[PDB]
């Protein structure tokens, strides 16, 4: 999911 | 861990520098359905990024798993997108001040369908904090506040003792103004009872926002689209 | 106001005194449970039990004080919070379970038996779970569910300051309670805090339970009483 | 009226 790859980077 | 570590001071501090920047909108003065709820969507959109980054930022929140934080953030954008834009209007009774070039009145809010009660209720929250002369640094702990306790469903534990740590520092800040005990007491207990009123309003708008996200009123973001699908399943 | 002329332990008091009793619900097991029928055992159980929450209302200090359309409008907001809140309280000593009635405790498993219901059932269970984790206490849990009645439709309305008063009596006599118990006062603030918080959970499994309520009346599933049909348009 | 109004008063 896109909010996963946010919280990541 | 570091968030148990902060004093009260720190906390405070801490949280101040996390703040998010108040964002513009790409209004031009020329007002259909549509036009409004692009203009909100758009800028809720850029909101959410700057609220992901921001909650990075508050203490605790970094030590949970990466599956643990994208809960608490799918349970609570909205929550937060909504007290964010009450605070900001505090100082503008019978508006709401989305962005510092996008103030609108209820009426307004009448432009898009089924939006004043949602309007009618975060004026109502805002005109209560202006009553209660809501503080900054009261403000930044009850957003943070909202981020881990709306979905807190060993993990629980470390957002409980976070938690409580945020209830000191509020206590804190209170004591600090003078209040008395009596005084402090009853203040904690008003300003968390809002959060209620808070969860409600998300409720209630995120029933709306899936409703014109069917209907294709307005192109939602692939973000927003995935925000709001969380609240389905 | 004698509302505000209590005293903590007089508060207390007469919360408990105005307390409902616990109703049985008309379980008749003699046949398998549809989802029509589990619907209809809760829907008849929770009718009966707002009969009986009006007038327990009527008997939360400062609440006949009020003009009759603001007694309304806040039972109209807080009616199914309240129910849930009765609920989770008395399954506190039944894990894993609900007792919506002596005669009427159920598992998750037999919560699926309704379309969309048991992922509300398992939000309760949580609650309760989290009841029984702090020890709730039985002085505590009638002034939560006092304030669910009066905050939960104050925003939506002078009549609001009156509120707000009988609120923070409310509030003292909480705080009252913990440190009759012994908690230091560090220790009342947090568990001041953690109490209120968890009405905005509740609040939330009330917004979710009345989205799937007014689904499962469009869809015929089952018959509502003409008091619970009024008081599930309300929040439409 | 609303029956919940009027079991307000009964
Ligand atoms: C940008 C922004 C908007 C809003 C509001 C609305 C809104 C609008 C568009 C949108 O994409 C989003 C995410 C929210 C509307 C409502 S909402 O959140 O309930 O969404 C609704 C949209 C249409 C009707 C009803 C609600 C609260 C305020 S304005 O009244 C609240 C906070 C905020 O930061
Ligand atoms: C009787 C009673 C039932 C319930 C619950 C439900 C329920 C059922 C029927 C009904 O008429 C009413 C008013 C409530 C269901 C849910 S509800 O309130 O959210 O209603 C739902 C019904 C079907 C699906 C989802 C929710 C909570 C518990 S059980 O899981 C909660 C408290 C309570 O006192």
């Amino acid at each position: 999911k896109i909010l996963h790859r946010l919280l990541q980077d | 861990s570091l968030a148990l570590s902060l004093t009260a001071d720190q906390m405070v501090s801490a949280l101040l520098d996390a703040e998010p920047p108040i964002l513009y909108s790409e209004y031009d003065p020329t007002f259909s359905e549509a036009s409004m709820m692009g203009l909100l969507t758009n800028l809720a959109d850029r909101e959410l990024v700057h609220m992901i980054n921001w909650a990075k930022r508050v203490p605790g929140f970094v030590d949970l798993t990466l599956h643990d934080q994208v809960h608490l953030l799918e349970c609570a954008w909205l929550e937060i997108l909504m007290i964010g834009l009450v605070w900001r209007s505090m100082e503008h009774p019978g508006k709401l001040l989305f962005a510092p070039n996008l103030l609108l009145d209820r009426n307004q809010g009448k432009c898009v369908e089924g939006m004043v009660e949602i309007f009618d209720m975060l004026l109502a929250t805002s005109s209560r904090f202006r009553m209660m002369n809501l503080q900054g640094e009261e403000f930044v702990c009850l957003k943070s506040i909202i981020l881990l306790n709306s979905g807190v469903y060993e993990e629980k534990d470390h957002i409980h003792r976070v938690l409580d740590k945020i209830t000191d520092t509020l206590i804190h800040l209170m004591a600090k103004a003078g209040l008395t005990l009596q005084q402090q007491h009853q203040r904690l207990a008003q300003l968390l009872l809002i959060l209620s009123h808070i969860r409600h309003m998300s409720n209630k708008g995120m029933e709306h926002l899936y409703s014109m996200k069917c209907k294709n009123v307005v192109p939602l973001s692939d973000l927003l689209l995935e925000m709001l699908d969380a609240h389905r399943l």
